[PDB]
């Protein structure tokens, strides 16, 4: 029983220029446990992501939630890369705060 | 230690109550805890199972407990004590794991002596070859046998016998030697 | 069915690896492994929660054993030395509940392997006092100079291990309790009526197993081979 | 309102390159408060949030031989099952584990769960009575009759009825002043046009606790239709939650849609129109 | 607080 990760990127908080904030990048649902995620700045590349600890939801499927401190602009783009046992090639998702 | 048996021995007379007493540690609120039993044989063998969450009775044989959780005392009753009560008896705690047992309360049963003849008998011999043994026996069960204070003689601990098809019973202990000096009238005298 | 042990007694000698068989048909997970002084504490040694499972307690040697194909639990000490003498009691576990004790192995480790011997025995023959005042008769049994205390001893009439009338030392006597190798003695008595006594169609027999050495090592050295053997005296009704 | 403590445990073996990776996790309600990760340096519960830090080193120690004795449990778990589907020594497989007991607003017991699965699929379960268990699988049929004779379901419903409601009242105390706090949601409307006949709209809701909410958009009497897209609500990071309802109208005309918001945060719901 | 009695291998 192999699901497929559903993913979310978003910003902690309503995204301001020039002000300090979080990145999250959410994947759920999936199984199983093995996972690569990536918050990418222009396409290339974050060091020091942080995640939370490995959990699951009712129907057994994963959730874990990748964040880093950032600091938005009018200009960068941000998005998350993420590659699974289900995906036959790595997903990017990218970030649109609205605008 | 996690366990406590402090009283690593008890006596007490045929047919009358006694109370084992056991005192647990731990930090834990589900667990449960158990009475072993181990005579001469050495087999271990379980007497009462008491799990943390049960309430009173059961209980159910001649062994009750008296189970106290905030107290953390998981006593052992055993009345109309037989003499086949005589054992070990281990009071012991368990998790999912593990299960340890506290140090044990060795258990001696002193039988009723109705008619008490306390006496030393010379055994014949066994067949023309030593050493010939001294016996002293139908004392009554209160009677110290004290070990020889000299290591040429050898003197046994008290023993209990029981003629079951004459309903009676009789305490003994064996003294041997070769001491030329050696007679049963100087064996026990100490 | 039942859970198991074996050997139920053992004599080896310092330096020498030795292994101790516990199994159980009970379809049991949890195992453990306890180990009995003569001061009779029980130490948990070694458990386990099924196969691939292990984990220690402490004492030397034997402190791992192995399970996989089946439990199936067997301790091992490699080089043995007189710390490992002493009871070795393997059990087992419904759930998380109660424990199944096997029988145990009494394990002596000795510093030299002629320092075994089995036991002499001698019957003595209750005494005219006794039988004149009491109306009873005791028949008194010695077992003498046998390393290790490994022995069972018991009584028999006219063909028929007997209980009734029995008292046995609980525990043996040190020889020469100065030594480490020191040989032990063991009392015994059976009380039995002046008449079923001073019955000459009545036959006494005191019988001691002893356990020691096996075909597995190893005897040069005269004094006849120390095997587990059955040792017997024994007397006849006298009137 | 209502309560609840949850611990889940995730065993993922390793063939070959080492022992299983093993994961546990404590919540109360949707906050995390303790932690163990097989892979990191301490070997030991970790702490999560503020309050259970609180807790003595008696503690500290018992919930880390506790939490190992389920993982080694687990570790056989693996061998034992490897086995029952005559799966391969190499390649992964995961075990996972989930128990814990809900109470009322009295803070009283109203239900436990422990649950337990294979390779992410359902094996063997307490049913709700917390007497009997439901086994779908032959394999778990083995372990129902074992664990039935053991007398699990017993020692389960116990630790659901009495450790697991007694301590999460502890916590719940000692943590008061964030776990019996609410965070209202923040909410907003927001208007993308996708084609030139249709407009989508989503409704926000940001910085509530807890994660329990409802979106119900509507059209005056209406719901979800196939076309209602309400996604997994996700946390934002600072231990607040985020969820969004979105709908499509091909209609010119955004109105009159309306998205309503329930949370225990709001003392009364929320009802939300389109702007300019 | 977790489980201390419960816990049983498959």
């Amino acid at each position: 029983i192999q699901r497929t990760p559903k993913i979310q990127v978003y910003s902690r908080h309503p995204a301001e220029n020039g002000k300090s904030n979080f990145l999250n990048c959410y994947v759920s649902g999936f199984h199983p446990s093995e996972i690569e995620v990536d918050l990418l700045k222009n396409g290339e590349r974050i060091e020091k992501v942080e995640h939370s600890d490995l959990s699951f939801s009712e129907d057994w499927s994963f959730y874990l939630l990748y964040y880093t401190e950032f600091t938005p602009t009018e200009k960068d783009e941000y998005a998350c890369r993420v590659n699974h046992v289900t995906l036959s090639q790595p997903k990017i998702v990218k970030w649109d705060r609205d605008m | 230690q996690t366990v406590t048996q402090s009283q690593p021995e008890m006596s007490v007379q045929e047919a009358e109550t006694v109370t084992l007493s056991c005192t647990y540690d731990t930090s834990e609120n589900d667990y449960i805890l158990f009475w072993y039993k181990q005579p001469p044989s050495r087999q271990m063998i379980l007497v009462i199972r008491q799990e943390a969450y049960k309430q009173q009775n059961a209980t159910e044989n001649r062994f009750s407990v008296n189970f106290q959780k905030a107290a953390k005392s998981f006593s052992l009753k055993i009345s109309d004590s037989q003499l086949g009560d005589a054992a070990m008896y281990f009071c012991a705690y368990g998790e999912d794991d593990k299960i340890i047992f506290g140090k044990g309360t060795r258990l001696h049963i002193l039988p009723n002596i109705q008619n008490p003849d306390p006496a030393v008998y010379q055994l014949r011999d066994s067949k023309s070859s030593d050493k010939s043994v001294c016996l002293f026996t139908d004392f009554d069960s209160q009677t110290n046998v004290s070990q020889s204070k000299d290591s040429d003689v050898y003197i046994t601990d008290k023993c209990v016998l029981d003629m079951r098809s004459m309903d009676f019973k009789s305490n003994s202990a064996v003294a041997w030697s070769n001491k030329s000096d050696f007679a049963c009238a100087n064996a026990f005298n100490n | 069915a039942d859970i198991y042990q074996t050997p139920r007694y053992l004599v080896i000698g310092t330096g020498k690896k030795i292994t101790l068989e516990c199994s159980q048909t009970m379809g049991h997970d949890k195992m453990y492994w306890y180990q009995q002084d003569p001061g009779m504490e029980l130490h948990l040694i070694h458990y386990s929660y099924g196969v691939n499972s292990t984990e220690k307690g402490d004492l030397s040697s034997e402190s791992t054993v192995s399970r996989i194909r089946t439990e199936h639990f067997p301790l091992t000490l490699e080089s043995a030395r007189p710390s490992h003498t002493s009871q070795y009691l393997c059990a087992s576990r419904r759930g998380s509940a109660e424990l199944y004790f096997g029988p145990g192995t009494r394990l002596t480790v000795t510093e030299d392997l002629k320092n075994v011997f089995p036991p002499e025995v001698a019957v003595f023959e209750p005494s005219e006092a006794e039988i004149s005042h009491t109306q009873k008769a005791t028949l008194v049994c010695l077992a003498t100079g046998f390393y290790p205390d490994h022995v069972e001893l018991s009584w028999w009439v006219n063909g028929k291990e007997v209980h009734s009338g029995v008292c046995t030392d609980p525990q043996p006597l040190k020889e020469q309790p100065a030594l480490n190798d020191s040989r032990y003695a063991l009392s015994s008595r059976l009380r039995v009526s002046a008449t079923f006594w001073q019955d000459p169609r009545n036959h006494f027999r005191c019988q001691v197993q002893f356990y020691g050495l096996s075909e597995n090592d190893e005897w040069t050295q005269d004094r006849a081979k120390p095997v587990t053997q059955i040792v017997s005296a024994e007397a006849w009704g006298r009137a | 309102g209502s309560h609840s403590m949850r611990y889940f445990f995730t065993s993922v073996s390793r063939p070959g390159r080492g022992e299983p990776r093993f994961i546990a996790v404590g919540y109360v309600d949707d906050t995390q408060f303790v932690r163990f990760d097989s892979d990191a340096a301490s070997q030991r519960m970790e702490p999560r949030a503020p309050w259970i830090e609180q807790e003595g080193p008696e503690y500290w120690d018992g919930e880390t031989r506790k939490v190992k004795a389920h993982s080694q449990t687990h570790r056989v778990d693996l061998g034992t099952l490897r086995g029952y589907y005559n799966q391969s020594e190499a390649g992964s497989h995961t075990v996972q584990r989930m128990y814990g007991c809900d109470v009322g607003s009295d803070w009283r017991f109203l239900r436990g769960y422990h649950q337990y699965a294979y390779d992410g699929k359902d094996y063997i379960a307490l049913k709700e009575d917390l007497r009997s268990w439901t086994a779908a699988d032959m394999a778990a049929q083995t372990t129902k009759h074992k664990w039935e004779a053991a007398h699990v379901a017993e020692q389960l419903r116990a630790y659901l009825e009495g450790t697991c409601v007694e301590w999460l009242r502890r916590y719940l105390e000692n943590g008061k002043e964030t776990l019996q706090r609410t965070d209202a949601p923040k909410t907003h409307m927001t208007h993308h046009a996708v084609s030139d006949h249709e407009a989508t709209l989503r409704c926000w809701a940001l910085s509530f606790y807890p994660a329990e909410i409802t979106l119900t958009w509507q059209r005056d009497g209406e719901d979800q239709t196939q076309d209602t897209e309400l996604v997994e609500t996700r946390p934002a990071g600072d231990g607040t939650f985020q969820k969004w309802a979105a709908v499509v109208v091909p209609s010119g005309q955004e109105q009159r849609y309306t998205c309503h918001v329930q949370h225990e945060g709001l003392p009364k719901p929320l009802t939300l129109r389109w702007e300019a | 607080k977790l489980v201390a009695l419960g816990i049983n291998a498959v």
